[PDB]
């Protein structure tokens, strides 16, 4: 049913409150321009729960800090450091994104296939 | 590199 519907492609906000808990999400990018991707929700974590982040999304900003050409580290620190209350403005970029995970790609939907 | 967060 919905895995055949596209997945939006325009940026989101996601108001995230997980007190002082990380966020159950892993980082990808950061390095020489690429941006920073979601790579893995945790289950049961905020963001799953929030139920509006996914793995391809590019953390375009954290709390209005611009992360688009941010390094890893740094965006890690920023995340981490966000505060109890974390905005962040997400866009999903699959093709983008399927450059990091092996033998992954996008199908007609947007979604992100690995093999 | 990959971080969680």
């Amino acid at each position: 049913f919905l895995g055949e519907e596209d997945i939006p492609r325009e940026p989101r906000r996601i108001v995230i409150h997980r007190g002082s808990t990380g966020l159950g999400f892993n980082i990808i990018g950061g390095e020489d321009g690429e941006g920073i991707f979601i790579s893995f929700i945790l289950a049961g974590g905020p963001a799953d729960l929030s139920g509006e982040l996914r793995k391809g999304d590019q953390i375009l900003s954290v709390n209005g800090v611009d992360l688009r050409n941010a390094s890893h580290e740094q965006a890690a620190i920023a995340l981490k450091n966000a505060g109890q209350t974390v905005t962040i403005i997400a866009q999903y970029k699959p093709e983008e994104y399927s450059r990091f995970e092996a033998n992954s790609r996008v199908n007609s939907s947007g979604r992100i296939v690995t093999n | 590199k990959q971080t969680s967060v």
